[PDB]
Protein backbone atom coordinates (compact mmCIF):
# COMPACT_ATOMS: atom_id res chain seq x y z
CA UNK A 1 0.00 0.00 0.00
CA UNK A 2 1.45 3.57 -0.99
CA UNK A 3 1.42 6.10 1.58
CA UNK A 4 1.12 10.05 1.01
CA UNK A 5 2.89 12.33 3.18
CA UNK A 6 2.62 15.47 4.29
CA UNK A 7 5.45 17.89 2.34
CA UNK B 1 -19.70 7.12 8.28
CA UNK B 2 -20.45 5.48 6.41
CA UNK B 3 -17.90 6.23 4.98
CA UNK B 4 -16.36 4.52 7.77
CA UNK B 5 -15.20 0.99 7.83
CA UNK B 6 -14.20 -0.17 11.35
CA UNK B 7 -12.95 -3.75 10.13
CA UNK B 8 -10.65 -3.79 7.16
CA UNK B 9 -7.15 -3.73 6.37
CA UNK B 10 -5.19 -0.99 3.82
CA UNK B 11 -5.22 -4.22 1.42
CA UNK B 12 -9.31 -4.97 1.93
CA UNK B 13 -9.81 -0.78 1.46
CA UNK B 14 -7.74 -1.18 -1.75
CA UNK B 15 -10.15 -4.44 -3.13
CA UNK B 16 -13.24 -2.55 -2.07
CA UNK B 17 -12.25 0.61 -3.92
CA UNK B 18 -10.85 -0.87 -7.31
CA UNK B 19 -14.18 -3.13 -7.65
CA UNK B 20 -17.01 -1.22 -5.95
CA UNK B 21 -16.03 2.40 -6.05
CA UNK B 22 -14.95 4.89 -8.46
CA UNK B 23 -12.48 7.88 -9.11
CA UNK B 24 -13.34 10.15 -6.10
CA UNK B 25 -14.40 7.16 -4.00
CA UNK B 26 -12.59 7.08 -0.39
CA UNK B 27 -13.04 5.71 3.03
CA UNK B 28 -11.49 5.61 6.34
CA UNK B 29 -10.17 2.44 8.40
CA UNK B 30 -8.36 1.75 11.68
CA UNK B 31 -4.48 2.23 10.74
CA UNK B 32 -2.16 -0.91 10.89
CA UNK B 33 0.84 0.93 11.77
CA UNK B 34 -0.49 3.04 14.32
CA UNK B 35 -2.73 0.94 16.40
CA UNK B 36 -6.39 3.02 17.53
CA UNK B 37 -5.85 5.65 14.98
CA UNK B 38 -7.41 6.17 11.19
CA UNK B 39 -6.42 6.75 7.64
CA UNK B 40 -8.35 7.65 4.79
CA UNK B 41 -7.99 5.27 1.44
CA UNK B 42 -8.85 7.25 -1.66
CA UNK B 43 -9.23 6.59 -4.71
CA UNK B 44 -7.51 8.51 -7.71
CA UNK B 45 -6.69 7.48 -11.29
CA UNK B 46 -7.55 3.73 -10.99
CA UNK B 47 -5.23 3.59 -8.23
CA UNK B 48 -5.58 4.26 -4.42
CA UNK B 49 -3.99 6.18 -1.90
CA UNK B 50 -3.52 6.05 1.54
CA UNK B 51 -2.94 9.16 3.95
CA UNK B 52 -2.50 9.15 7.90
CA UNK B 53 -5.34 10.65 10.45
CA UNK B 54 -3.64 12.04 13.48
CA UNK B 55 -5.34 11.95 16.61
CA UNK B 56 -3.69 13.73 19.58
CA UNK B 57 -6.47 13.39 21.95
CA UNK B 58 -7.17 17.34 21.85
CA UNK B 59 -7.23 17.45 18.22
CA UNK B 60 -7.71 15.39 14.91
CA UNK B 61 -6.21 16.96 11.63
CA UNK B 62 -3.62 15.37 8.92
CA UNK B 63 -0.29 15.65 10.50
CA UNK B 64 -1.22 19.30 9.41
CA UNK B 65 -3.97 21.43 8.19
CA UNK B 66 -6.92 22.90 10.21
CA UNK B 67 -7.71 21.15 13.42
CA UNK B 68 -11.14 19.04 14.39
CA UNK B 69 -12.33 17.71 17.14
CA UNK B 70 -14.04 14.56 15.32
CA UNK B 71 -12.87 12.19 12.58
CA UNK B 72 -16.39 12.88 10.85
CA UNK B 73 -15.78 16.76 11.31
CA UNK B 74 -12.54 16.12 9.46
CA UNK B 75 -14.11 14.12 7.01
CA UNK B 76 -17.12 16.69 6.38
CA UNK B 77 -14.59 19.45 5.96
CA UNK B 78 -12.34 18.07 3.31
CA UNK B 79 -15.42 16.69 1.12
CA UNK B 80 -16.88 20.26 1.31
CA UNK B 81 -13.64 22.05 0.45
CA UNK B 82 -12.24 21.10 -2.50
CA UNK B 83 -8.51 20.99 -3.38
CA UNK B 84 -7.41 21.11 0.16
CA UNK B 85 -4.98 18.05 -0.55
CA UNK B 86 -2.76 17.74 -3.05
CA UNK B 87 0.41 16.13 -4.71
CA UNK B 88 3.29 18.68 -4.56
CA UNK B 89 2.98 18.46 -8.28
CA UNK B 90 0.04 19.08 -8.45
CA UNK B 91 -3.31 17.31 -8.89
CA UNK B 92 -5.73 17.57 -6.18
CA UNK B 93 -6.63 14.28 -3.55
CA UNK B 94 -10.00 14.62 -3.72
CA UNK B 95 -13.06 12.55 -1.34
CA UNK B 96 -16.01 12.67 -3.65
CA UNK B 97 -17.84 9.97 -2.79
CA UNK B 98 -18.22 8.06 0.87
CA UNK B 99 -18.14 4.37 -0.05
CA UNK B 100 -20.32 2.77 2.35
CA UNK C 1 -4.29 23.62 1.38
CA UNK C 2 -1.26 20.55 2.31
CA UNK C 3 0.96 19.03 -0.01
CA UNK C 4 1.94 15.27 0.19
CA UNK C 5 4.38 13.13 -1.11
CA UNK C 6 4.78 9.31 -1.21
Amino acid sequence: VIYFVPL
Amino acid sequence: RRWFHPNITGVEAENLLLTRGVDGSFLARPSKSNPGDFTLSVRRNGAVTHIKIQNTGDYYDLYGGEKFATLAELVQYYMEHHGQLKEKNGDVIELKYPLN
